[PDB]
């Protein structure tokens, strides 16, 4: 027997089953960097303005 | 009672003007010495908005299945 499978033999991603289950935060998988907060919330415009060494708005 | 009626404002006006530019300037000075410790304690913490120096950008990892013999 044996057809010969030719030009159709691969490529196609083949789908396989296995009982193992999948490895989980694969090599090495460390913590997180604890993200910096988002600025939110709705702003007004600032207070009295440049607060430079003068120019009040 | 001319002059003083006409031409001038009273003892209230002036006085209570200088409370309230006092009022401004004075929470002005304050909150100088307040962002002058906010952007002194920056540098070190990083934590805030202010200073912010970009990573290279994760959203292109190719996370795709590749070759496989590793990594
Ligand atoms: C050039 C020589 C140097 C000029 C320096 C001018 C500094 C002006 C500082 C005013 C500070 C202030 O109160 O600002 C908030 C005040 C807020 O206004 P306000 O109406 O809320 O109450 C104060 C009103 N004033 C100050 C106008 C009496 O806004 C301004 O002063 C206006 C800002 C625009 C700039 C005005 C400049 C006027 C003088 C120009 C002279 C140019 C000469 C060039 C050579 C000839």
């Amino acid at each position: 027997g044996w057809v010969r499978p030719d030009l159709g033999e691969l490529s196609k991603v083949t789908k396989v089953k296995t009982d193992r289950p999948l490895p989980e935060n694969p090599y090495h998988s460390r913590a997180r960097p604890e993200p910096n907060p988002e600025v939110e919330g709705d702003l007004k415009p600032a207070r009295h303005g440049s607060r430079l060494f003068f120019w009040t708005m | 009672r001319w002059i003083a009626r006409t031409f001038f404002d009273a003892p209230e006006k002036n006085y209570e003007r200088t409370m309230a530019i006092l009022q401004i300037e004075s929470e002005k000075a304050e909150l100088r010495l307040k962002e002058l410790e906010v952007r002194r304690l920056m540098r070190a913490k990083g934590d805030g908005p202010w200073f912010q120096y970009p990573t290279i950008d994760k959203a292109l990892i190719d996370h795709s299945p590749k070759a496989t013999p590793d990594n």
